[PDB]
């Protein structure tokens, strides 16, 4: 019926034709050949009154985010990012709803994002990622999603910020995963006395501690012991070194009280 | 890889169609209503004379160009294969349509 | 513009130039309604897509800036918007990008050159993103104003390693670069693991031979799993590194020469091999003699199924 109407350049009787087949619901083959009209008819505003029904046909990023590839060919930035707060708000107070999974939406929080830095607006881009990320923490696309941003905009101690925690992450569910590769260790507790001083340096140092019967898993004590000692240390020490040292008692009572501490883990 | 379902073969020859419709305008500028009765329901349309001529004429056009397609389509189908004994045009034919299932 | 940079400065170079490259509003929908108009529309409205065009006009730019710049000069500011404009426009070619990445840590701008290598490999595809993760890695780990933290590193390694194996590319100098520089700043042989991961990705044989040789000098107990898993034409060659391996720390390897010999053919090799084994011995031309027996028979044997 369209390619006729469209013979005869009755741009009226398709407009017609075209409002009563996408009240139908019919599918996404439709729309995008209703927009694809309005745009050869050049009437912008009402192809802007298309998508705003379309999001309402088809409620996913690949219709939000075709409404914005929309816009930003055009660059009228004022009507760009009331699409962008539409979209956001949208999948925000619909949340309830669970009908746009964690890679959905974080397509729409980057392609926010990456167009408000070109917009030279970096701190709007940033604020963003904080409330995307409060507002759901489930999702660690928007986390891994979150830095791709930072390292390509953001100053070297953010990107220094965020890239300890996303190895924190991987560095742990590795060791759930994996029981004794301890190696991993060795740089797990090191990623938290470098970057993360801390109620939790002390407490991975128990967990590491834990851990560890080889003569790989107990190099990684002796770092644990000079992680406690550099900083109650003479308790955990006698505790560790039950393992067995009766010439190691005899060992220890003639150079405990007489000497140092650094005579007592000696004996260790 | 897979076959071209009926709706998306239906969109992809209206964009033929589209491209070819536009292609038309073109060449034609570079060469260079609705009442409805109050007796009854019915609904009268004017059109120009033109573009029903071209919408026809195209149409006309385009089984001409598919049936001498098919029509030398069939030329080489029957002159290609010459391996297997068959009978008539139609044992060549169905052997033909045993060879695309292997 | 060659013309008026001899006759006249380049500032008067530029100026006839700048006229060139206005990006108006949209550059989107003026690229496209220049393509689908036949003829019609000038190439005048579109003249800002030509790469020639942004080259030379940069080339002047890049030649023009000081050797000392350090962000606070007119044309150094006045050069990376014009850089950063040919990505925006997304009209830059890799060796273009190298040169902008090249130009920032010439002039002390090293962690913003990092940007540089991070916006563009998501627009190239692979089998020229190898090119430039070489170029990236190399100043993240080489060059002395680059302070990045261990943890920073080992994310652009990882997060490359990950991604372009993914796609599919030999990858071997990245491997070695995240195998090298373990070293260098961390200092522990958790290399093997990472250089495991070159030989059994899912050239090769040539990755891990070399580090088999390395965890000879720290260990034997991690020697040993390499020699089971390295033999799970290329098949021979992974038979003869085990072989090698025994060597280093001699039933194990004979009966390894059996397990390569029924790997696969030809075997002389792996009488070289097993020859090589009993010529190591500083016991007699008996076991040996025995082995070239058993090695004749399988070969009769082979011949019997032929």
């Amino acid at each position: 019926y369209l390619i006729v109407e469209e013979s005869l350049n009755n741009v009226e009787i398709v407009r017609s034709l075209y409002t009563k087949w996408c009240s139908l619901e019919p599918g996404v083959n439709a729309w995008n050949s209703f927009v694809d009209f309005e745009i050869r008819q050049k009437n912008w505003n009402g192809v802007r009154e298309i998508y705003s029904k379309y999001v309402m046909a088809h409620p996913q990023m690949q219709t939000w985010l075709k409404w914005v590839r929309f816009e930003n060919r055009h660059g009228n930035t004022e009507f760009t990012r009331s699409v962008y707060s539409l979209a956001i708000d949208t999948v925000a107070n619909l949340q309830n709803l669970q009908i746009w999974s964690d890679m959905e939406v974080a397509k729409l929080v980057n392609s926010f994002a990456h167009w408000e830095a070109a917009q030279q607006e970096y701190e709007r881009s940033s604020a963003l990622y904080q409330i995307a990320i409060e507002k759901w923490p489930s999702n660690q696309l928007l986390k891994a999603g979150l830095l791709d941003f930072e390292k390509q905009f953001g100053d070297i101690n953010s990107i220094e910020e965020t890239i300890s925690y996303k190895r924190k992450m991987e560095y742990e569910t590795i060791l759930s995963n994996n029981a004794y590769d301890y190696d991993t260790w060795w740089l797990y507790l090191d990623l938290i006395s470098e970057s993360f001083p801390k109620q939790i340096m002390q407490t991975f140092e128990k967990a590491i501690v834990d851990s560890r019967k080889e003569l790989s898993k107990n190099v990684q004590w002796k770092r644990y012991i000079y992680l406690w000692m550099r900083y109650v240390e003479l308790e955990l020490e006698n505790s560790l070194l039950e393992e067995e040292f009766q010439r190691l008692i005899d060992d220890i009572i003639p150079h405990k009280h007489f000497t140092k501490i650094w005579l007592m883990y000696a004996k260790f | 890889r897979g076959g071209i379902s009926y709706d998306q073969l239906a969109k992809l020859s209206y964009e033929k169609t589209l491209r070819n419709l536009a292609t038309q305008t073109q060449n034609s500028s570079k060469q260079d209503k609705v009442q409805k009765d109050t007796k009854t329901g019915k609904i009268t349309i004017a059109d120009d004379d033109k573009l029903v001529n071209k919408l026809a004429v195209s149409l006309q056009s385009e089984s001409k160009k598919r049936y001498e397609a098919r029509k030398r389509q069939m030329q080489n189908a029957k002159t290609l294969y010459g391996v297997e004994s068959f009978i008539n045009d139609k044992n060549k034919q169905f052997n033909e349509k045993l060879s695309r299932e292997s | 513009a060659d013309r008026e940079l001899d006759k006249e400065g380049v500032e008067r170079a530029f100026s006839i130039l700048e006229d060139a490259l206005h990006v108006p509003t949209n550059p989107e929908i003026l690229l496209e309604k220049y393509k689908n108009g036949h003829r019609k529309i000038p190439a005048q409205t579109v003249l800002f897509n030509s790469l020639r065009i942004w080259s030379k006009y940069i080339d002047y730019l890049e030649a023009y800036c000081p050797k000392d710049a350090n962000s606070s000069d007119k044309i150094f500011n006045k050069t990376k918007m014009a850089y950063n404009t040919v990505i925006d426009l997304r009209l830059i070619t890799p060796a273009m990008a190298e040169n902008f990445a090249l130009f920032l840590q010439n002039h002390y701008e090293v962690m913003e050159s990092f940007q540089v290598y991070e916006k563009t490999i998501p627009l190239f595809p692979p089998e020229i993103q190898y090119e430039l993760w070489i170029e990236y890695l190399e100043v993240a780990t080489s060059h002395q104003l680059s302070s990045l933290s261990p943890e920073h590193i080992r994310f652009l390694f990882e997060k490359a390693l990950k991604n372009l194996c993914s796609n599919g590319i030999d990858c071997k100098t990245i491997f070695i670069a995240y195998s090298v520089f373990e070293e260098r700043i961390s200092g522990l042989i958790s290399k093997s693991i990472e250089i495991l991961r070159r030989g059994a990705v899912i050239r090769l044989q040539l990755w891990r031979m070399c580090i088999s040789k390395a965890e000879s000098t720290l260990g034997p107990s991690v020697t040993r799993e390499l020699y089971q898993e390295c033999i799970q034409k290329a098949v021979e060659f992974v038979i003869k590194f085990s072989d090698f391996e025994s060597s280093i720390g001699a039933r194990e390897i004979l009966a390894y020469g059996a397990k390569l010999l029924p790997p696969s053919n030809t075997e002389l090799w792996d009488s070289f091999e097993i020859f090589e084994l009993k010529h190591g011995d500083k016991t007699y031309k008996d076991m040996l003699k025995m082995k070239k027996v058993l090695e004749s028979n399988m070969l009769i044997d082979s011949a019997s199924v032929s």
